[PDB]
């Protein structure tokens, strides 16, 4: 029927979205269980004085 | 002995540990920096920081005080010692090789400004081998040019 | 630094602990949660772990409060991890194992069985 195969041509797109939202849905999932989980994966006097030797070799180089 | 030339070095140091501007370095800020340059120490270990170089009792760091540790620390000249922490602390990863983003992420919280290519300039001379990046020993000769 | 994305699961989260909804935690609220997830707290406990987190003083905690934590604790970054397969993957996991199989299978671009960092670099960004 004209009307009937109208609306099963509406349904059709429908669904096909809702096939297409579904997976998408289901890729954001998984990126976020793989980040989430790389991120509970990656989980002295002599300090001080090091920076200052850093700067000292940083403004070296800036009059070199 | 001490010029003029090197108190104000010594201080553009503390400055870096004095976030807040207000004269004392506390464990609060030491930890912040620490943090800021890959490590990450245990509020005991801060404390026990603060204790060594706090010669007063009110547990923060004025630069008096700054200055004595940093001053007697420079009459220490066998130090090839203090290029090795300088070399850990570049070095994140501890993998044994400073790369480009090691030397800018360092860089850049010691409030250093220096461009890409400047970086880009400053591995390319260090690099004595090639691989676009320093290691230990090519650190030593860049520190001590 | 964060984003409008990590502010809205954070929102998210802080939602599970404010059950009545005024936009503040308590230490009841708080128990409630625990024992729906097995734990037996008591007062005094409740009380130190709200009181971590408790910038102002007040007694209880609110977003501005529970997200300042959440963000605390939440190409370089990538290659560490990336050093760190279906058999390979299952190792470090909670989930279960067609799901390992979907989580590779997503990561799998060139569709070869498991992830090279090419593809877990896209699967990271
Ligand atoms: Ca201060
Ligand atoms: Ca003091
Ligand atoms: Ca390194
Ligand atoms: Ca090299
Ligand atoms: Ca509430
Ligand atoms: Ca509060
Ligand atoms: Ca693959």
């Amino acid at each position: 029927g004209t009307l009937f195969a109208l609306v099963r041509t509406a349904l059709r797109i429908k669904t096909e979205g809702n096939l297409e939202q579904a997976n998408e849905e289901l890729r954001a999932i998984i990126k976020k269980i793989w980040k989430r989980t790389s991120m509970k994966l990656l989980d002295t006097v002599g300090k001080f004085y090091a920076t200052f030797l850093i700067q000292e070799y940083f403004r070296k180089f800036k009059k070199r | 002995q001490l010029t003029e030339e090197q108190i104000a070095e010594f201080k553009e140091a503390f400055s870096l540990f004095d976030k807040d501007g207000d004269g004392t370095i506390t464990t609060k800020e030491l930890g912040t920096v620490m943090r800021s340059l890959g490590q990450n120490p245990t509020e005991a270990e801060l404390q026990d920081m603060i204790n060594e170089v706090d010669a007063d009792g009110n547990g923060t760091i004025d630069f008096p005080e700054f200055l004595t540790m940093m001053a007697r620390k420079m009459k220490d000249t066998d130090s090839e010692e203090e290029i090795r922490e300088a070399f850990r602390v570049f070095d994140k990863d501890g993998n044994g090789y400073i790369s480009a983003a090691e030397l800018r992420h360092v860089m850049t919280n010691l409030g250093e400004k220096l461009t890409d290519e400047e970086v880009d300039e400053m591995i390319r001379e260090a690099d004595i081998d090639g691989d676009g990046q320093v290691n230990y020993e090519e650190f030593v000769q860049m520190m001590t040019a």
